[PDB]
């Protein structure tokens, strides 16, 4: 019955655990480094000019 | 044998938290303090589309990010012109109950699913005009909470039978199911490259699937109440999620834990839905304050408000090129803001 | 991590007492509405009791109103049913189970046969 | 040329918009009924009636007026996403199985579900339609006095029949205690939150009750009225 | 003094057709601006506030007509250069125009009266079309009874702009729809009445302090100020009734505004959302 729930949780538990984890500040860095070379083509972030806003 | 698989599942979950505190080195709040904020985002409503009935649970872009669909609890999928605040298609459908809806990103089809526990498939781009169903995807014993479009006639839909799913909607079977989630399967995310896909429940846990391989590759926690919303990092090596424990967390596919949390002491209301910008910067959250926030996705700050909806803000949308974000809610009305 | 372990069930003679501690650690524990819930054999899940985010409303199931008692120490984190006058219709696995959002008065699906925010329970044989 | 295409845009809109029109004259002017039971809770013969004597869908038509009822099913026993669907719904019809036993207290569990649905901050306007079913079937088990409800209900026997009774022919005292008391449960939630948004009608049915598609009908009458009659704060 | 009596009242009662007028364009404006009070009950609301605001300034322009004229009459003992717009029909017709707003008036009250007895009674309508009738009866109904009183006058009768009702019977044509609008608004809040008194009965202490509150909401709405008035003297009792028909006709569309734009909750609260947007601005 449960047996089987029991051993598909543990073997998806080991299946999470051999992963290749990385330093949080590494995964920081690469996504604060996104959002600093894709500032530029955000038109939320920026605000875009009335000439080129389509919604206007 | 129970017991001791029960033990073997604490020591394997303990060993896995040790393994995120070891990698747990530093925060975005640490790392992010040099990082200027965003000033004050003060997005203003261009356009209201109206015209729904009920209210309004589901709503995405197309690719061109001029179209868009909304569902609604009346039994319509209306397809509107985000530039022209025209009605495109005014597609009737068979149950008024429908919980999602989605674009495909070729244009050409439109999905809707909910309490029905079928998701389906009409084609916009028919030879007689005429907005028709093309499919009718049953399997489900839930409901239909989100539905996503894969490229190649394939869709991801989540169910609240704790179970997402792969369909091949010419031949109308699923060829794969997404099973793990222990509760309601609430929301979905396909990454950019559309080869992995995040799923929220009412576990408080999020888990990135393998489409391809249909295996959960990674199993999320750190939230306290049901997933009500997921939604992928412009590059797809995050994902934030938007729970009734009325705070938004920022896990990272690769720091295996989370980034920031998006709480706020006098927001005690569930979050609905979320998106990104473009840059990834700004975090748009719907909440049942009837108003979204727009939080910077960096420092966790509240850069913004988008408040202006008589009802509880349900779906929220970015367009493909960033130009706009529409927020639908009960109250009817599908706001666009710029 | 929403983590509810149960300890201080066992075996217990009828009219004995029994105190069940509910260690719950990943939710702030003031914030939500918590509860008891008991599975007895027979394949059936009945709410026992409620008590609010502040320990101030307090209900019960018919069957064990007056000799059934809950507290909470929301700075411990920790939830308990002080159990008097046992009878051998109370046998039951008793699991700690927390409604699904903070700030509610409704709670639901805490007697849902698969619930996400509910303990392991404990097993109290009288 | 882009002036033809975007008149045709504002055609198509304006099609669109008359059969919309067309559409909310008809959404407006049926009822959606939200159907919840517990397990076996007697509500699958408050389907048949109201089906064929004039999820799944149901749509029947009392005094010319359309009334959309949805029986919830082949759905989980979670309902706390999809009953948030369910908030333009004028009526939730709740059926209690008053005597589902003679598996585990189901009076307590439907009490439980039903207190769920008043704290719920999205059906805190949506009205209870409360329909105690069975009470045929709780009159044989409480006068053969076997199993009682006191055991599940110590306060029922420090309970007496309220003066508003109108007990039907055959009803002994002995009944109509278990009758009003399981009744008087319900309103002791229906009273103790939100007051003047929703309002619980609870009703006494069983199998052989026919006039359940009346009571509903008088009772949505009575909902939307009451929901005028705030608009106008004249309530 | 009689004199002191009647100047006492009509500067008053002009404050009264003031404060209404000035509330009265506030609570429309406040009814247009916000889009989420937009309803039918609403834009029957908003027309019910513009016959109230044509009266309003249909009898200012009846007080101040007749007195830019009566000035010039003894300005200078002139009396002439005033006989002639009696005799112009530039006088008949802006008369016509204020028995006109008046009878739009009273049939907006009915009009109010009937759309919230419907809305009790027959739930099953369309606002689409149901909406443009009840528009088509309180601004063009009273049309088919001012326009022929007007061709009555214009054939029928004598000079005096108007002013004077000398054979009652031709002003009965007037007169008698503008009872009945009233006798039917009164029937319609006695009925109101029971149903709102059998919502109360229903519930769970004391009903007579709130439905004393729905009764005096609902007075001034469907206009049953008249049924006491209207349906009827001794110079004493005749002094006492006009202060008071005048005073209560005056002052109901400031009660009007209040009751169902101010003090109305959905306002206070579509207030509170409006308000905070324009915060958030700053
Ligand atoms: C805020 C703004 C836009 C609203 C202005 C409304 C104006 C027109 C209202 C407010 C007060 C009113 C005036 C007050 C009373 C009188 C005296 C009377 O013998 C002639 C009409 C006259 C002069 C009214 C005309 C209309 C009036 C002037
Ligand atoms: C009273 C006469 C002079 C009418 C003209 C003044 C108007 C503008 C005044 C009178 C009553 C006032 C309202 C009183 C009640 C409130 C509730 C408060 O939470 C928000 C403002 C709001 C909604 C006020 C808005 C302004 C208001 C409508
Ligand atoms: C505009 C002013 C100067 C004179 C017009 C009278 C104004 C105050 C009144 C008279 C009739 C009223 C209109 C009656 C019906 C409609 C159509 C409806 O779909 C929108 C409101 C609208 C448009 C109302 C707006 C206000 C209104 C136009
Ligand atoms: C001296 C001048 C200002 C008098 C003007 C009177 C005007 C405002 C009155 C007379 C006729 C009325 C209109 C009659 C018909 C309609 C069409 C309806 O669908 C909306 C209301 C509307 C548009 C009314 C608005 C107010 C109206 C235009
Ligand atoms: C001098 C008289 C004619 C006018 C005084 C106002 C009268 C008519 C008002 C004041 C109180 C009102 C009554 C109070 C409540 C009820 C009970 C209801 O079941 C029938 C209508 C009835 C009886 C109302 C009818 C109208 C009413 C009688
Ligand atoms: C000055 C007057 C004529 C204008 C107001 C209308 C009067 C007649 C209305 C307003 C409030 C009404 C009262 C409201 C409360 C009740 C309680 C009800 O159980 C019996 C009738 C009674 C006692 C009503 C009698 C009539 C009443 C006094
Ligand atoms: C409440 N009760 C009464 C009772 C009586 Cl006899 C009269 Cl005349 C008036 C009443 N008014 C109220 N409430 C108000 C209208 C708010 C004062």
């Amino acid at each position: 019955a449960s047996i089987a729930q029991a051993r598909k949780l543990v073997e998806q538990l080991k299946m999470e655990a051999n992963i290749d984890r990385i330093k949080v500040s590494k995964a920081a860095a690469d996504l604060m480094a996104y959002c600093e070379a894709h500032a530029k083509e955000d038109p939320l972030l920026t605000p875009v000019p009335a000439s080129e806003n389509p919604f206007r | 044998e129970l017991d001791q698989l029960r033990q073997e599942a604490e020591q394997l979950k303990n060993q896995i938290r040790d393994a995120r505190k070891a990698c747990a080195d530093a925060t975005l709040s640490q790392i992010t303090n040099n990082i200027d904020p965003v000033g004050r985002i003060q997005m203003r409503t261009r356009r209201t589309l109206r015209g729904h009935l009920a209210k309004i649970y589901a709503m995405h872009w197309g690719t061109d990010s001029r179209l868009l669909v909304s569902a609604s609890q009346d039994g319509k999928l209306i397809i509107w012109d985000s530039y022209t605040t025209n009605k495109v298609h005014a597609i009737p459908l068979r149950s008024s109950w429908v919980m999602t809806c989605a674009y495909a990103p070729s244009g050409n089809y439109v999905a809707c699913g909910g309490l029905d526990n079928i998701c389906s498939i009409y084609n916009l781009k028919t030879r007689e005009g005429n907005v028709r169903v093309s499919r009718e995807l049953a399997g489900h014993t839930g409901y239909l909470s989100c539905c996503r479009f894969l490229d190649d006639n394939q869709i991801v839909t989540s169910s609240g039978d704790t179970t997402c799913a792969l369909w091949d909607i010419e031949t109308g079977q699923q060829t794969t199911t997404f099973t793990g989630h222990t509760g309601d399967v609430m929301s979905l995310s396909l990454a950019p490259d559309t080869r992995l896909f995040v799923s929220g429940a009412c576990d408080a846990s999020a888990k990135l699937w393998d489409v391809r391989e249909g295996m959960c590759r990674q199993t999320f926690t750190g939230h306290e109440s049901d997933i009500n919303a997921i939604c992928f990092f412009p590059n797809g090596n995050a994902f934030a999620t938007g729970s009734d424990d009325a705070t938004c967390r920022l896990f990272d596919l690769r720091a295996d834990q989370e980034l920031m949390t998006y709480s706020h002491d006098n927001i005690i209301c569930g979050i609905t839905s979320v998106s990104f910008s473009k840059s990834g910067r700004l975090l748009l959250a719907g909440y049942d304050d009837f108003n979204c926030n727009v939080w910077d996705a960096l420092k966790a700050d509240r850069a913004g408000v988008l408040a202006g909806h008589d009802n509880r803000v349900s779906c929220l949308g970015v367009t493909d090129d960033g130009m706009a974000v529409a927020t639908g809610s009960w109250d009817s009305f599908l706001k666009i803001w710029n | 991590q929403v983590q509810l372990q149960e300890s201080g069930g066992g075996l217990v003679q009828p009219g004995g007492s029994l105190r069940l501690s509910c260690a719950a650690s990943g939710f702030t524990f003031s914030n939500y509405k918590m509860n008891w819930v008991r599975q007895a054999p027979g394949k059936g899940l009945e709410w026992v009791s409620d008590i609010s985010q502040s320990g101030a409303s307090i209900s019960y199931t018919g069957s064990v109103k007056g000799r059934f008692t809950i507290s909470r120490d929301n700075a411990k984190n920790t939830l308990y049913l002080q159990m008097n006058s046992l009878k051998p219709e109370d046998t039951a696995v008793y699991y700690c189970a927390r409604c699904p959002a903070p700030f509610t008065r409704d709670c639901f699906d805490v007697t849902s046969t698969t619930y996400a925010y509910r303990g392991q329970g404990t097993q109290v044989t009288v | 040329d882009q002036r033809n295409e975007e008149k045709a845009q504002r055609e198509a809109n304006k099609k669109i918009e008359k059969q919309l029109q067309k559409d909310k004259q008809v959404y407006r002017a049926t009822h959606r009924l939200l159907l919840l039971g517990a397990g076996e809770s007697g509500k699958n013969t408050i389907v048949k009636q109201m089906r064929i004597l004039h999820i799944f869908e149901t749509k029947f038509q009392v005094d010319k007026v359309n009334f959309h009822m949805f029986d919830v099913g082949a759905q989980r026993d979670e309902r706390r996403k999809w009953i948030q669907c369910f908030n333009d719904v004028t009526a939730i019809i709740f059926v209690v199985a008053s005597s589902s036993y003679n598996q585990t207290n189901r009076l307590q569990a439907a009490l439980k579900l039903f207190d769920s649905i008043w704290n719920n901050k999205w059906l805190r306007d949506t009205s209870v339609i409360l329909f105690l079913n069975k009470q045929d079937l709780l009159a044989e088990k409480v006068l053969a006095g076997k199993s009682k409800i006191e055991d599940y209900f110590p306060e029922f026997a420090r309970y007496t029949t309220p003066e508003d009774a109108t007990p039907e022919p055959g009803e002994d005292p002995r009944v109509t205690r278990a009758k009003y008391f399981i009744r008087d449960e319900f309103l002791r939630i229906s009273t103790a939150s939100g007051d003047g948004r929703h309002y619980c009608y609870p009703h006494f049915t069983c199998a052989v009750d026919t006039e359940n598609i009346r009571r509903v009908f008088n009772d949505c009458r009575d909902i939307i009225q009451r929901m005028h009659l705030r608009q106008y704060e004249l309530l | 003094s009689p004199e002191e009596q009647l100047l006492f009242l009509y500067i008053i009662y002009t404050v009264g057709y003031a404060l209404s007028f000035s509330a009265l364009v506030i609570a429309s404006a406040i009814l247009l601006g916000f889009r989420h009070l937009h309803c039918t009950r609403n834009y029957i609301h908003l027309n019910l506030f513009a016959s109230f605001i044509l009266r309003a300034l249909s009898v200012f322009i009846k007080d101040a007509a007749l007195k830019w004229m009566y000035s010039t009459a003894a300005q200078q003992h002139q009396w002439d250069g005033l006989l002639s717009y009696q005799d112009s029909l530039s006088c008949r017709l802006v008369f016509l125009l204020m028995q006109y707003c008046v009878a739009a008036n009273y049939y907006w009250l009915l009009v109010e009266g009937v759309y919230l007895y419907t809305l009790l009674a027959f739930s099953v309508l369309s606002e689409q079309w149901i909406f443009r009738l009840y528009v088509s009866i309180g601004w063009g109904v009273p049309l088919l009874f001012v326009v022929p009183w007007g061709i009555v006058k214009y054939l029928y009768e004598d000079e005096g702009c108007w002013t004077r009702n000398s054979n009652m019977n031709y002003w009965l044509i007037i007169r008698l729809p503008i009872l009945f609008a009233i006798g039917v608004n009164f029937l319609i809040f006695v009925r109101v009445i029971c149903i709102v008194v059998s919502k109360l009965k229903a519930n769970l202490t004391d009903i007579k302090c709130r439905l004393a509150k729905s009764t005096l909401t609902l007075i001034p709405l469907l206009g049953t100020h008249e049924v006491i008035f209207a349906f009827v003297a001794r110079g004493t009792l005749r002094f006492i009734k006009l202060f008071t028909e005048l005073s209560f006709t005056s002052f109901q569309g400031l009660m009007v505004a209040i009751l169902y734009c101010f003090v109305n909750n959905e306002v206070q609260l579509e207030f509170r959302k409006s308000w905070e947007r324009w915060r958030l601005e700053h």
